[PDB]
């Protein structure tokens, strides 16, 4: 219905200088982004709180509200209620601005998930290839939460956040070209009105490369070593308290949730119920759009949810097995894959 | 946002890199200089590609080829840096004086 | 001149997630305790008081996988615009590229076999 | 690195607090008693304890600096402490946090 | 005149400032931690005065290699060698800064008397928005031989790399 | 020598607030900081095996919201389990004081509240940690059903909803502090690596 | 309910010793007996669990023979009243003195109505019982209950 337009006339019949009123849509989605993605992040906690004791015939919170679903609410307001304390011989500026490095690029590549055409923020030309590059940003953060400790400890163990953040972004890389291949371009709603009737039955072997890439960027228990609760006490966590433990918490949790919208919109697609969609106009337009929204989520949801479950069925890896995945697995098969993409599209160009 | 501010911008880290590669104590604090130097013309390039040559961009692909070449350099920088620390345990860059 | 039309919404949203951990943060501070300065400033060594000298005795075990990083790195960007112009492209010009990759698989194969 | 003894309302460490932090000095020999307000405290008995414990490192000690000393010290102020408080000089603090009475209950005297 | 200009104008000015005041606490400031870090600010600053001249593939690039692989290469190789920063003093430590003040301060003029003394040549046409796919037909029409010879560039850097850090 | 140990009388008594806005403000934070208590894992002895059951399956204590933590900073809660002797004693006020101030304690067990068993003809043993800590919750018996532990939450969390907003100054530290000069003349440290490379173990003497 | 104003204040004002039927999870009665300190009242909860008579650990001055341990042979204290100490240890501006029972399902009929007699005689003297139940906290007068 194009609310844009919408908002904008009727802001522009009382006036309000049109160039004004453009700018004046800006903030609404902007913050309708935060908004879900306070609520994927919530969601997520309290899925993997419910699921990882479903797993082991627990019950998880039931008393917090009916069902747990006020528990992070709880931590929230209580981590933001927590003294602070800044150690030592840490320095100020770097401590209270490491979780801030590492938690805004996560927010910040919100700027491309689609779920449902014109229902996002800015389609940038560039798109995937953004978040390839912040992404990229998080062991500086890293790095500086272990610099600015007096804590042996943490430094330790901080510097093996940058050695497989620093070691699954090549891969990570090489999938999303090898979907770059068929969409003539990176853009997202490119890369998905590509599909109109799905790229996981042309890249088998990429989607395991971008979701193994994925799932180890410092998130989940087949790696997650900088937090290796049982290796080394919180790795450079060790140290932060309060809420700043909470914009860590919450890194983690947005950039699973990221992760999951990205893999949906990339190999499966934020619309298409599996049937060629649109063969079948304002009241249907907000019908589509519902639909579109509700299996972009159901795909997101299945990704989260078999990312939470590889956390309870796969034990952790020193850190020379995992390296041994980054240069030894993903790599030579994200190239392979790649020059496989390159030679069939230059055989059969058609279907890609 | 003028064409001649960004080439103005571009002098002046390009002034200010050559102050932290004279003034330098240290010998992992130069190759920061001069990354700033390549940066600096990097920024000039883009400034000519936009204003001057636009329709055919030829000034951004030859800044791709700098930042190329100015990584892998700064990478073979810091593996000699790597090296020398190894022997002398210090990077102490006035203390490399082996001449009278 | 400005032909990107895809931004303004880039700049007031690194505005706005700039804006919500210094936020969230300093509506922090105004509600907790103070700082409770004498000993809890002290380092978490497990309960026992670090031992002295405080050292980490080096190692290149994490060094040079940033530097193969920085190779293979600089490597992709030289990439996205192939498979972009790939259409446009066709043949002649995979061929050419697969030259580029070849001879990245030969550092890999350096890289590997030590 | 820091030599203490840590019982509850006493902690003396073997440095020299300059704004929070301690600074192992070998002699400085800093006291930091009842952090917690397990007690209320006034002006002439807190300088008693002072005094006691002035008397108690000067007066005897000649032997090494090992922690075993230090923690001999904190029971005798620690015991010292409960003559305080059972004589009647200083009490219990009353206020709405724990009340604990890791000393005593009140008694009569009779 | 105009509120879509305006923002490029204050932007700029903001960044240009980021970048330059970055750059001086990356060579004046004794520690070299902070160095570092500021050094990533002006990187990320950079590409974003990037993306105000139609270059964005670049600026891309430039937060992903640069500020994302070189910067943290940095913040390794620093740790590699801090020992507490015991440097005595030269007599002569004031001289070559003033030399080199003086030094760089003229060129900056110089080539400020260059920048507002030539008449460059504005060329009045909108740029174009796809710097990606251009970029690509470039790699294989004209600039070809940089793109196959900086191949076996980063071949010889990694040989090289590889065997001037390795420990023995 | 009327009243021993006597209670202080108090004066300037507190100055509690009334409005509604505020103490219903009050009730939202004491729930947060209530319905997420984030132990730390602290185990010396059998009290934390029971402690482990109480994470199992049997009955877990997820619910009502507690996540077992590793460090001190980020938890709430120290469920003291197990004997505190003599020398991993500055090993728990190093715990607890490492912490931040708005914390807890659980005291479960006999023999960390009196010393229980070894409450008598023991010498390493400390005979209650309220004499390390402030003990708010005392729970008895060697090892208890881990299920008692969670009455012993139930009356924690009906003592954190207890507190008040504008009574937080009850929770800081005064700092009644002195300084010394003394002569006690310094040792070495026995107590360093030196396990395999000291020069006694590769070496039969003469 | 999500919010209650200080009509509990009320209630126990007028009939001086009430019951709490609260759920066995302890976390939505704490804020009553902030409700009561808000006004001046001061709090003693000692855990019925450990009173004896209720005569002599209130009213009267009773004796407490310490734990000896073959050590120490047996000694005894005095400690003194509950109710005649606190309710002297008060502020200036000191309402009254109320008195929490965590634990009153382990206490008996007599007890419960001794507890409600003693309301009137000993007048800044209040008392409450947190007899646990109901899924919602609701209260009745301790006179009531019994009999
Ligand atoms: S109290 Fe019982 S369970 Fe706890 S440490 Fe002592 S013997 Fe073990």
């Amino acid at each position: 219905i194009d609310l844009q337009g919408q908002f904008i006339s009727a802001l522009q019949s009382l006036g309000l200088s049109h160039d004004l009123a453009k700018l004046l849509w800006l903030p609404l989605p902007m913050l309708m982004m935060l908004i879900v993605a306070t609520v994927g992040v919530l969601v997520a906690v309290w899925l993997e709180r419910k699921i990882s004791a479903a797993v082991q015939q627990r019950i998880g919170p039931e008393y917090i509200g009916p069902l747990g679903i006020l528990a992070p609410l709880a931590d929230g307001l209580k981590l933001i209620f927590k003294e602070d304390v800044l150690p030592a011989n840490s320095d100020r500026w770097l401590f209270t601005l490491g979780p801030a490095v590492v938690v805004i690029p996560v927010f910040l590549s919100y700027i491309i998930v689609p779920f449902g055409q014109n229902l996002l923020i800015s389609n940038l030309a560039m798109g995937v290839f953004l978040w390839i590059a912040l992404s990229s940003i998080a062991p500086i953060g890293l790095l500086m939460a272990g610099y600015a400790s007096n804590n042996k400890y943490s430094l330790l163990g901080g510097l093996r956040a940058a050695a497989q953040s620093i070691s699954y972004e090549i891969p990570l890389a090489l999938a999303v070209l090898a979907v770059a291949m068929m969409s003539n371009g990176l853009g997202t709603v490119e890369i998905v009105e590509q599909q109109s009737q799905w790229n996981v039955w042309r890249q088998p072997i990429g989607f395991l490369v971008f979701w193994i890439a994925a799932l180890a960027e410092c998130e989940r228990l087949p790696f997650d070593l900088p937090e290796a609760e049982e290796e080394l006490v919180a790795g450079y966590q060790t140290e932060y308290a309060g809420m700043k433990f909470a914009l860590f918490y919450l890194g983690a949790y947005v950039n699973l949730v990221l992760s999951a919208l990205l893999v949906s919109v990339l190999y499966f697609g934020g619309w298409s119920f599996p049937i060629p969609l649109e063969t079948i106009n304002p009241f249907l337009q907000i019908a589509f759009a519902v639909l579109g929204i509700t299996m972009t989520l159901i795909k997101a949801y299945f990704f989260v949810f078999l990312a939470i479950l590889l956390r309870w069925t796969v034990p952790r890896v020193r850190i020379d097995q995992l390296l041994d995945l980054g240069w030894k697995f993903l790599l030579p098969v994200g190239l392979v894959n790649l020059l496989l993409t390159a030679g069939l599209k230059l055989a059969f160009p058609v279907a890609f | 946002m003028q064409l001649t501010y960004v080439l103005i911008l571009a002098a002046l880290l390009f002034c200010i890199g050559i102050y932290g590669l004279v003034t330098s104590r240290n010998a992992v604090r130069v190759l920061m200089s001069i990354e700033l130097l390549l940066n600096a013309v990097n920024l000039n390039l883009i400034g000519f590609a936009n204003y001057l040559d636009g329709q055919q961009i030829k000034g951004q692909v030859f800044a791709v080829f700098v930042i190329t070449v100015a990584a892998a350099e700064a990478a073979v920088g810091l593996a000699i840096i790597l090296a020398i620390y190894r022997n002398r345990d210090t990077v102490d860059m006035e203390k490399f004086n082996l001449l009278k | 001149v400005f032909v990107l039309s895809g931004y303004e919404y880039f700049l007031g949203f690194l505005i706005i997630c700039s804006l919500v951990p210094v936020l969230a943060l300093a509506a922090s501070a105004l509600l907790r305790p103070k700082s409770g300065r004498m000993i809890r400033l002290t380092t978490y060594e497990s309960g026992m008081e670090p031992i002295g000298g405080a050292w980490i005795q080096f190692n290149v075990r994490y060094y040079m996988f940033a530097l193969v990083f920085v190779i293979f790195d600089v490597e992709t960007v030289f990439l996205y615009p192939w498979a972009v112009a790939f259409h446009q492209l066709g043949l002649l010009a995979f061929i050419e590229a697969l030259i580029f990759i070849a001879i990245l698989v030969v550092a890999l194969v350096y890289a590997w076999r030590k | 690195m820091l030599l203490k003894s840590t019982t509850r309302h006493v902690h003396i460490y073997a440095g020299h607090v300059v704004d929070g932090e301690v600074h192992p000095d070998t002699e400085t020999l800093t006291l930091n008693v009842d952090p917690d307000n397990e007690l209320e405290w006034n002006e002439a008995a807190l300088a008693k304890v002072e005094a006691k414990f002035r008397e108690l490192v000067a007066n005897a000690a000649g032997e090494d600096l090992t922690e075993y000393n230090l923690r001999r010290i904190g029971s005798d102020l620690e015991h010292f402490i409960r003559s305080l408080l059972m004589q009647g000089e200083i009490g219990y603090n009353l206020n709405s946090r724990v009340r604990n009475y890791s000393l005593g209950i009140p008694r009569v005297n009779h | 005149m105009d509120l879509a200009t305006l923002t490029q104008t204050i932007t700029f000015f903001a960044l240009a400032a980021a970048v330059i005041i970055a750059a001086l606490g990356v060579v004046l400031l004794d520690n070299v931690v902070y160095s570092a870090f500021l050094l990533g600010g002006v990187f990320l600053s950079i590409a974003g005065l990037y993306i105000l001249m139609n270059a964005d593939f670049v600026s891309a690039a430039q937060i992903l290699i640069y500020v994302g692989a070189v910067n943290v290469l940095i913040l390794f190789a620093i740790m590699l060698v801090n020992k507490r920063e015991t440097y005595t003093p030269v007599p002569g430590r004031w001289l070559r800064q003033g030399g080199a003040a003086v030094v760089s301060l003229g060129v900056f003029a110089l080539l400020t008397k260059m920048i507002l003394q030539t008449p460059w040549q504005l060329s009045s046409v909108p740029p174009t928005p796809d710097s990606i796919t251009t970029i690509g037909q470039h790699f294989f029409s004209d600039f070809l031989l940089p793109f196959e010879l900086a191949s076996v560039l980063l071949l010889m850097a990694l040989i090289g790399a590889v065997v001037l850090a390795r420990r023995e | 020598p009327a009243i021993l140990n006597p209670i202080a009388r108090p004066e300037v008594p507190q100055e509690l607030a009334e409005n509604i806005i505020l103490t219903s403000l009050n009730d939202v934070y004491d729930w947060a900081r209530l319905s997420s208590l984030w132990p730390l894992m602290y185990g010396t002895a059998c009290c934390f095996i029971e402690f482990a059951a109480m994470i199992g399956s049997r009955f877990d204590f997820d619910r009502f919201g507690l996540v077992p933590r590793n460090s001190p900073r980020q938890a709430d809660l120290i469920i003291t389990s197990g004997t505190i002797t003599m020398k991993m004693a500055p090993a728990l006020v190093r715990l607890y004081e490492q912490m931040p101030s708005p914390k807890y304690v659980i005291a479960m067990g006999a023999c960390t509240i009196t010393g229980g068993m070894f409450s008598s003809d023991s010498y390493s043993a400390v005979r209650g940690v309220d004499k390390l800590i402030p003990v708010d919750v005392y729970l008895p018996g060697c090892p208890p059903r881990p299920e008692a532990i969670m009455d012993a939450i139930v009356k924690l969390r009906k003592k954190i909803a207890n507190e008040h907003i504008n009574e937080r100054g009850n929770l800081a530290q005064t700092h009644r502090l002195f300084t010394a000069k003394h002569k006690m003349k310094p040792v070495p440290p026995i107590l360093t690596g030196q396990y395999l490379n000291a020069p006694s173990r590769q070496a039969p003497p003469p | 309910g999500l919010l209650a104003g200080y009509q509990f204040v009320k209630d126990l004002e007028s009939a001086g010793a009430l019951a709490l039927f609260v759920p066995p999870e302890g976390g939505f009665e704490g804020r009553y007996q902030r409700r009561l300190r808000s006004k001046g009242y001061t709090t003693l909860p000692m855990s019925a669990p450990g009173l004896g008579d209720l005569a002599a650990y209130l009213t009267q001055e009773h004796g407490i023979r310490p734990a000896h341990t073959g050590k120490e042979d047996i000694r005894v204290y005095f400690q003194p009243p509950l109710v005649t100490y606190h309710l002297e240890n008060l502020p200036p501006n000191a309402k009254g003195l109320v008195l929490w029972l965590i634990d009153g399902k382990r206490l008996s009929k007599q007890e419960f109505a001794y507890l409600a007699q003693l309301t009137q005689t000993l007048p800044k003297f209040k008392v409450v019982v947190e007899v646990g139940g109901d899924r919602v906290v609701r209260w009745e007068p301790l006179a009531d209950w019994v009999a």
